[PDB]
């Protein structure tokens, strides 16, 4: 096994829900054990130290197990601005290892989803159409396009403080000229009521 | 804070490169990390009051230093395509410190040819009017298309101001040919504002992309433009009637 | 470690046979003092005449702590025993030998743990107790030890030295000879 | 063979450049094994090995010995530095130099304080950089050296060999010569 | 001034 090894797949959380991590070590020497952060494509952030009675801060708890070699990371009332990569890392005599992390992916409540493919008005600066899936509750899955010619972004989670509202989003877009919205997204599995209003 | 330079680099193989970087006021530890896609951080050297520390386990090529003000370089011999990364430092206070503070980070790309590289084409797409009439909002899209390497930021500009809020961008570029290690990329970024505030004739809305390219130093031999760091927009004014 | 100078401040040491202690400051590897632990005495061998004062008082104090940790120790290790390796030695003159005119000889006994030694010399096959003399258990980075014994002789064409040293690591007592050129 | 259960400790201070640096490491050692150690540089106790973890954690939480500890680099290493200077930094015994055959021709050097020294083989004028093997520095325990170099020779006519010393004592390099006899 | 020497820590039992 690695020496540090943390949760593997995706952690698809909803808003306002508590999340667990969960790290090993093998190296029973390790002596002073953190949990960091890492936004996508940039650089690690110190979260908390891990010490055996508990350390709390705000929402945050860390608890380490030296028995069991276990090291936990507890969010609570998980906001959007929690997502990001959890890693554990664990310091021995002249190591201190990075683990691979654990992706948290937290999820907005979307009360009344009125989902709809609505296709944008063409850019004149550009040769490609372009297709606007959203307003979809957040448990629908966007699949990537089969079409080599059509290009299908994952989902992205925009958030209008002004008016305190949040939407799900997807994109697609191709310069195919038999393009068209209404069989965009025919890969994924989107809600029967979508709503598909002519161009 | 720990200031690291040059942001963005692109490199031929066979070249080699030294990246810098600075320091928190103070602190006497500086550690370089290498952050390639799909990998998770690899440890290689740290340094403490000029004299390496400890060392990873990356070749010979890969070389560092740290100067009698801390501040520190690395430097790669020769590179290859694989040495792609993003290269990071952290500062702390002691030496051997499990409390890091790391710099933004110096984006590494290695290549085969300058002849592949190529800036953004950027087009923004003005919402429906079945959007604005079904929910009383407005999205706007902005398609960054055909750039390599992937070194570009997006940022959506409304009346000369920055905004964040209502954008959403993708987290990272996706790959126009997934097949080609050397495909061009494209980023997709939204911008959603109130059917009102778009329906107002006087806001003015603009994505910038900013891409980070070739330098004066690049040799250019090619017919078309130089693919030099450049910002590339596109706009849309408020719809009314 | 790289540096000009290394200083212990001090070397200190304390093992279960024959429950025994040692107490030294050492400076680039040489000896600047000891405290006799049992007649409560600062024995000086700084090469120089100075008017330094060292409280023997630091010194028992200090082995007692280390005492108290050793005793834990034993057991957290579960009775885990000092491993005894094989000392090396090498006999050779401090100066230029010339027939007729004193020199020393000197016995080095490197690689030595645990830190349990007789060191003794002979010449022509008797004992030689005059004129002897020996450092303390001086320190290694590997934290084993080595110690240095003396032996002030008039050179003769008559005259054979051994260094006999005797340890656990060793199966045998061991000899080892000097003779001068001629 | 009986049992034997060895404990050391040592406050170690390493010095370069004179004060400019100054470094204490304090280790705590079972018999060979280095289990727990405090580094200046790092600023609190490390566990090197399992059996120090709980002395290292127990002696982190005390705010009393941490205090102390990070103070022992100016109280003891940069304090002593001070009576070394008026004492063991002043020491110089000049090295007693012979050449004499053992085809090897070897230089003794003998009796010298500090470690620090420089020696170099020349034959008619010619500084010989190969062939010449040499010794260790052998420490004398008495805070004295000796160092032994030899030059592979070849007994040829009058071939001048010439020994070159050079040492903190000395303001000029001692030289010494050996013709075959 | 006398020279100074560095104290070793009791474990706990
Ligand atoms: C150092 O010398 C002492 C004294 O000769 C050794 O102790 C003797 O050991 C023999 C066994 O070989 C016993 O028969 C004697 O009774 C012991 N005498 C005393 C006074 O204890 C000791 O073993 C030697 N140490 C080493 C490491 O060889
Ligand atoms: C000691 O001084 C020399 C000469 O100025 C310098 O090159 C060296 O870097 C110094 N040592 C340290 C640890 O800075």
């Amino acid at each position: 096994r690695k020496e540090v090894e943390q949760d593997p797949g995706p952690f698809n959380v909803p808003e306002g829900a508590t999340v667990a991590f969960n790290c090993t070590y093998s190296n029973s020497a390790s002596q002073s054990f953190f949990w960091y952060r890492q936004d996508c494509r940039k650089e690690p952030k110190l979260l908390m130290s891990v010490y055996s009675s508990g350390n709390e801060d705000g929402r945050f708890t860390a608890q380490l197990n030296r028995a069991s070699q276990y090291i936990s990371l507890l969010i609570r009332d998980s906001k959007l601005s929690d997502s990001a990569t959890y890693l554990c890392v664990v310091m021995g005599f002249q190591k201190l290892v990075f683990g691979t992390g654990t992706r948290l992916l937290v999820s907005p409540n979307i009360q009344n989803p009125d989902p709809a493919v609505y296709q944008l008005r063409d850019s004149k600066s550009s040769d490609k159409s372009v297709c606007l899936f959203t307003d979809f509750d957040s448990q629908t899955n966007v699949s990537q396009s089969k079409d080599s010619d059509v290009y299908i972004t994952d989902k992205c989670v925009l958030d209008m403080r002004s008016m305190d509202f949040k939407s799900n989003s997807a994109v697609a877009w191709s310069n195919k000229s038999d393009f068209a919205c209404a069989n965009a997204f025919n890969n994924s599995i989107i809600p029967e009521d979508t709503f598909f209003p002519s161009p | 804070g720990v200031t690291q330079t040059p942001r963005y680099l692109i490199k031929t193989r066979g070249q080699q490169v030294t990246l810098s970087c600075s320091p928190i006021s103070g602190h006497r530890s500086v550690s370089w990390y290498q952050q390639t896609p799909g990998q998770g951080l690899q440890f290689l050297f740290e340094y403490f009051s000029e004299t390496q520390r400890n060392k990873g386990n990356f070749p010979g090529r890969f070389s560092g230093r740290q100067f009698s003000n801390s501040r520190s370089e690395m430097n790669v011999s020769t590179l290859e395509l694989g040495d792609s990364a993003l290269y990071l430092c952290a500062s702390s206070l002691r030496a051997e410190s499990g409390e890091l503070f790391f710099g933004e980070g110096s984006r590494l790309t290695v290549l085969e040819d300058l002849n592949k590289v190529f800036p953004p084409e950027v087009a923004v797409f003005e919402p429906s009017e079945a959007e604005i009439s079904h929910t009383q909002k407005a999205t706007l899209v902005c398609l960054a298309t055909g750039f390599f390497p992937d070194h570009v930021e997006l940022s959506w500009w409304v009346n000369g101001k920055e905004v964040h809020s209502g954008v959403c961008t993708d987290p990272q570029p996706l790959k126009e040919q997934p097949a080609l290690n050397d495909s061009r990329y494209a980023l997709s970024s939204r911008l959603r504002v109130s059917a009102t505030f778009w329906q107002n004739p006087r806001n003015h809305f603009r994505c910038q992309v900013q891409f980070y390219g070739l330098s004066e130093n690049d040799e250019w031999t090619q017919d078309r433009a130089k693919p030099v760091t450049q910002i590339v927009s596109a706009e849309a004014w408020g719809r009314a009637d | 470690i790289v540096a000009d100078h290394v200083a212990s401040y001090g070397v200190n040491l304390y093992q279960s046979y024959g429950p025994s202690g040692q107490f030294t400051h050492e400076f680039d590897g040489d000896e600047e003092f000891y405290v006799d632990l049992e007649r409560k005495e600062t024995v000086w061998k700084l090469p120089l005449f100075h008017r330094l004062r060292f409280d023997p008082q630091f010194a028992l104090t200090n082995i007692a702590v280390l005492k108290h940790n050793l005793n834990i120790l034993i057991k957290r290790s579960n009775s885990t025993a000092a491993t005894n390796e094989v000392p090396e030695v090498t006999v050779f003159s401090k100066s230029p030998v010339t027939l007729g005119q004193p020199n020393t000889l000197i016995c080095l006994v490197d690689n030595i743990f645990p830190p349990v030694v007789n060191i003794t010399w002979l010449s022509n096959g008797h004992s030689v107790t005059e004129g002897v003399s020996e450092t303390s258990f001086l320190s290694k980075s590997d934290h084993s030890f080595f110690k240095i014994s003396y032996l002030t002789f008039l050179p003769s064409a008559d005259e054979i030295y051994d260094c006999k040293v005797e340890h656990w690591g060793l199966d045998e007592p061991l000899l080892k000879h000097w003779e001068p050129e001629t | 063979s009986p049992e034997d259960f060895v404990y050391q400790f040592k406050g170690m201070c390493y010095f370069t450049n004179g004060t400019e640096r100054v470094r204490l490491v304090s280790r705590s050692i079972y018999n060979r094994e280095e289990i727990v150690r405090f580094d200046s540089d790092v600023g609190e106790f490390r566990a090197v090995t399992l059996l120090g973890l709980p002395a290292a954690e127990y002696w982190n939480s005390q705010k009393d010995i941490l205090e102390r500890k990070r103070a022992a680099v100016d109280r003891v290493c940069r304090h002593n530095y001070q009576l070394e200077l008026r004492t063991t930094l002043q020491r110089r015994v000049e090295p007693t130099v012979t050449i004499s055959p053992s085809n090897l021709l070897v230089c003794s050097v003998t009796d010298f304080y500090p470690a620090q020294i420089k020696v170099r083989w020349f034959r008619n004028g010619q500084e010989e950089t190969a062939g010449v093997v040499s010794t260790p520095l052998i420490r004398n325990g008495d805070w004295t050296f000796q160092i032994l170099v030899m030059l592979e020779m070849t007994p040829q006519r009058g071939d001048v060999y010439t020994c070159h010393v050079e040492h903190p004592s000395l303001q000029s390099p001692i030289t010494v010569e050996w013709r075959a006899q | 001034q006398p020279p100074a020497s560095e104290q070793e820590q009791p474990v706990l039992p």
